[PDB]
RNA sequence: UUAGCUAGUAGGUGGGGUAACGGCUCACCUAGGCGACGAUCCCUAGCUGGUCUGAGAGGAUGACCAGCCACACUGGAACU
RNA sequence: UACCCGCAGAAGAAGCACCGGCUAACUCCGUGCCAGCAGCCGCGGUAAUACGGAGGGUGCAAGCGUUAAUCGGAAUUACUGGGCGUAAAGCGCACGCAGGCGGUUUGUUAAGUCAGAUGUGAAAUCCCCGGGCUCAACCUGGGAACUGCAUCUGAUACUGG
């Protein structure tokens, strides 16, 4: 029902922060080759609990931090 | 090295047509299957003959009309390098309509015309005319 | 009632020890109205008369040309020795639209409404084989009935 | 011409400059004469060209061609240049 | 805040009137709100001179439109000849 | 805005006929019909395909007397809508209210024509119409207004309408010296001359 | 023929601040942040509806009308 | 003011550019690589349709030319819609990461994709059908369109997972 995303874990080294590219899959406007383009976020975990290298689900919320206005719903297939 | 069975398929047939031959084999596809399935209904082939169990080979029989061939096009739209997803308003006519242009939809594999009475668009695998 | 029109009047040059032997040369297309289409290039030491040998040419060799009403059928390309040249249908009451040697080889073929366009080679010697070519092998509705094996409404 | 390189790199159309760059895309533009003289031609034709060297609006010193037959130019002349090449 | 006034839209000489839900801070040529009829008052013979949507405008006079003089008065003139 | 210069030097530029005058005196009696004016007048060139595009032309406007900008805005109209669009251009040049006025035969020539509802004597639905380039709606009467019925020229060009072909989508009256615009008229309800297949190409270069 | 850039920077905790959330500010932690999908730096530029051309694809373009933005001798700052 | 009648006479009311081919339209005379002309090719070195003048003609028109400026023609950056043996162009080869690309078959997923539906995509403009100004320009009614994006419901052939 929300309007949620998910990504790829890029990083979780700074605390109650971590780092989450999005793959976007679009076609070129002119060439109309569909491209794979990535969109990072900076996305709020509490409890720096997610493990490096791993796809979490995500949502917009209010603004966390200067750089930071994700949070975190869930996470599938933690390990590596 | 193999970057397409369908490509090699009509190319094969492309082939086939002007070394006047009468049967054009491969190994088959259940996709290949899909299309030849087609180009008989449509009167652009006269027999497909699936055998093989190990694997599957498609034997085809070229369609020739007075002499000379049916076949007087074969392209492919949609290469694996580039995909076409083209919706029902933008199906093409292919010869202005006299040829026929192969759309893979979620309804299997049909004609445009036919895709145009059904209404809704998707890949467009070749042009065949 | 074959009307005809020259194409191409050009002055051509042999080199001999005396000298350069100039002759000229001519470029014809003859038809119908209907789609009986021939062209000609004749060649003479005199422009009146290359272009005779040039028409009778012409009159000779023609080729059968499968038309619609006022114009085409579908549209198509053509070329000869890099003179890619296509063509196409048209909505009634447009003209031919084309140039060069288009203008003429059409007129004389008896279309009146059609869409056309030369890339490459503008020579008027190639220019119009590739018009002929791709005039040629356009095929009626009711030969790929009978082709494919089915009719006009079996194709729509 | 692959798209691929097509996609990493676009067509680069060629950008086309002005051969009459002194104008800087103006119809006319005003000048000062600075001298005025002859000029012979290039091999195929054989004259004495009267032409101006001009000091213009924006500072540049140009030559610019008087057209017609015969004129009444002096040195220190207010005058104004349309554009053209002479071959 | 929303008005409803008079913006003329036409040559000179000879004016039309475009009479839309608009702001009262806004102009003619710029911002209206919602376009709920127009006017002529070189309206000839043959021809409607007033064509507004009458129910959308209680709409907004329900949030607390306001309504100009002229019209105030043709739209009264309005249901006094419909 | 007007042509105003000697009328038969365009018919023999033309070389066709171009009704320009009355045809009571005959018009090879009047000109040399068939030599171009001035000195190299008589010989003939191998006139080319742009230049017999460009007589077709001229020949239409110097039929009706319509400059090229005009003109023009005739094709683009005629370009924006449906079908043969020389058929609909013929249409618009038929649709012209001195043309018809002509085609009545309530003028000796086109430019008596003009004159006419220049010099405000007619009245159209009753109405009075200035312009000339009107374009004139089916079903509509072209009524002379009683200043200007008393005019000599217009009963003797009622004559010359007896001697020219009466045309067909015209419900032409005399008595009261109007008409009735009966229909659009057809590329064959005029003349042959006029091929449909050049004017259109030479505006779509 | 612009490849490294960043220290309130980047995140946290706590305090403060604003109509509002948030290095918004401060303190204290943490060393992060960013970049080859062009960061950085340089040059040029108000932006869009649109306009012009082109068969289209596109290309160029932003006077007039609009929608937004920015500016008001210059540089500053608050006031109400 | 719009509009309406008188008034008077053909009256008060036409000009630029062009003619060597390109591109519609030529003679004559001056001129002699001079004077010059010139978008290009190119004309003038005593007989110039290319200079200058005249005549004649062509093109437009209350304007006509030149310059500037943008696209088109130009497929001459080729998505639509190019090429690389010698006309410009395949690295001197090999390796290989990121990268892009992927046999076959079954389920799953429904991401892409397709279909439907909601929201929005302001007005103006453009298009279509009308109307109004004597028409036209212009004004204006209605429509379509605004090629999108968001959301929801599907769809399962293909491409993904
Ligand atoms: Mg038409």
């Amino acid at each position: 029902k929300i309007r949620t995303l998910q990504g790829r874990v890029v990083s979780d080294k700074m605390e109650k922060s971590i780092v989450v590219a999005i793959e976007r899959f679009v076609k070129h406007p002119i060439y109309g080759k569909f491209i794979k383009r990535t969109t990072k976020l900076h996305v709020h975990d509490e409890n720096n609990e997610c493990g490096i290298g791993d796809v979490v689900e995500i949502r917009e919320c209010r603004p966390l931090s200067k750089t930071k206005s994700w949070t975190l719903v869930r996470v599938v297939e933690k390990a590596v | 090295s193999m970057q397409d069975p369908i490509a090699d398929m009509l190319t094969r047939i492309r082939n086939g047509q002007a070394a006047n031959k009468a049967a054009v084999t491969m190994p088959s596809s259940k996709l290949k299957v899909a299309i030849a399935n087609v180009l008989k209904e449509e009167g652009f082939i006269e027999d497909f003959k699936v055998e093989g169990d190990t694997k599957p080979e498609l034997e085809l029989t070229l369609k020739y009309f007075q002499g000379k061939a049916v076949v007087e096009s074969i392209q492919r739209v949609s290469r694996p390098g580039l995909r076409i997803y083209k919706r029902k308003d933008e199906l093409p006519k292919v010869m202005a309509g006299l040829g026929i242009a192969v759309v893979s939809t979620s309804k299997g594999v049909m004609t445009d015309r036919a895709a145009r009475q059904a209404g809704l668009g998707g890949e467009i695998i070749c042009y065949v005319a | 009632e074959l009307q005809e029109k020259l194409i191409a009047v050009n002055r051509v040059s042999k080199t001999v020890k005396g000298g350069r032997i100039f002759s000229f040369t001519a470029l014809t297309v003859v038809g119908d109205g209907n789609g009986r289409v021939g062209f000609g290039y004749g060649k003479a030491r005199e422009v009146p008369a290359a272009i005779q040998k040039a028409m009778e040419k012409a009159r000779r060799n023609m080729i059968n040309v499968a038309l619609n009403n006022g114009t085409l059928q579908h549209p198509v390309k053509g070329v000869h020795t890099g003179s890619r040249v296509f063509m196409q249908p048209a909505s009634e009451g447009t003209g031919i639209i084309a140039g060069g040697a288009m203008r003429a080889v059409l007129e004389v073929a008896g279309v009146h409404n059609v869409l056309a366009k030369a890339y490459g080679s503008t020579n008027p010697i190639n220019v119009v084989r590739a018009t002929i070519d791709g005039l040629e092998n356009m095929n009626s509705p009711e030969m790929v009935a009978a082709k494919r094996g089915k009719s006009v409404e079996e194709i729509l | 011409a692959t798209v691929n390189q097509l996609v990493r790199k676009p067509r680069a159309r060629k950008v086309a400059k002005s051969n009459v760059p002194a104008l800087e895309a103006c119809p006319q533009k005003r000048g000062v004469c600075t001298r005025v003289y002859t000029t012979t031609p290039k091999k195929p034709n054989s004259a004495l060209r009267k032409v101006c060297r001009v000091r213009l609006t924006n500072g540049f010193e140009v030559t610019s061609y008087i057209g017609g037959e015969g004129h009444n130019l002096q040195e220190h002349s207010v005058i104004l240049i349309r554009g053209g090449r002479v071959k | 805040m929303v008005t409803i006034r008079l913006a003329r839209h036409g040559a000179k000489k000879r004016p039309f009137y475009q009479v839309v839900v608009a702001d009262s801070r806004n102009a003619r040529n710029g911002r209206f709100i919602e376009r709920v009829g127009f006017f002529n008052p070189i309206a000839s013979e043959k021809e409607e001179g007033t064509r507004l949507d009458l129910d959308r405008i209680a709409h907004w006079v329900g949030q607390g439109a306001t309504i100009s003089d002229r019209v105030a008065a043709l739209i009264k003139e309005v249901n006094k000849a419909a | 805005a007007r042509y105003l210069g000697p009328k038969l030097k365009l018919s023999r530029r033309e070389g066709t006929d171009l009704f320009l005058k009355s045809g009571v005196r005959a018009i090879d009696t009047k000109c040399k019909i068939e030599q171009a004016p001035g000195q190299h007048g008589a010989r003939k060139p191998r006139l080319s395909d742009y230049g017999v595009q460009l007589r077709e032309k001229q020949k239409v406007r110097r039929i009706y007397g319509v400059l090229e900008r005009q003109f023009r805005n005739y094709y683009k109209e005629a370009a924006r809508l449906k079908g043969n669009t020389g058929e609909n251009l013929l249409a618009l040049l038929e649709g012209r209210l001195d043309n018809v006025v002509y085609r009545m035969g309530f003028g000796a020539t086109r430019a008596e024509a003009r004159q006419l509802v220049s010099h405000k004597a007619i009245m159209v639905n009753g109405r009075v119409v200035n312009i000339a380039s009107y374009q004139v709606s089916p079903n509509d009467v072209v009524s002379i207004r009683e200043k200007a019925k008393k005019q000599s020229r217009v009963k003797a060009a009622l004559e010359l309408a007896e001697q020219r072909e009466k045309p067909t989508w015209l419900e032409v009256d005399a008595g009261k010296m109007e008409g009735t615009f009966k229909r659009k008229p057809e590329r064959s309800d005029l003349s042959a001359d006029i091929n449909e297949h050049l004017i259109v190409e030479l505006y779509s270069k």
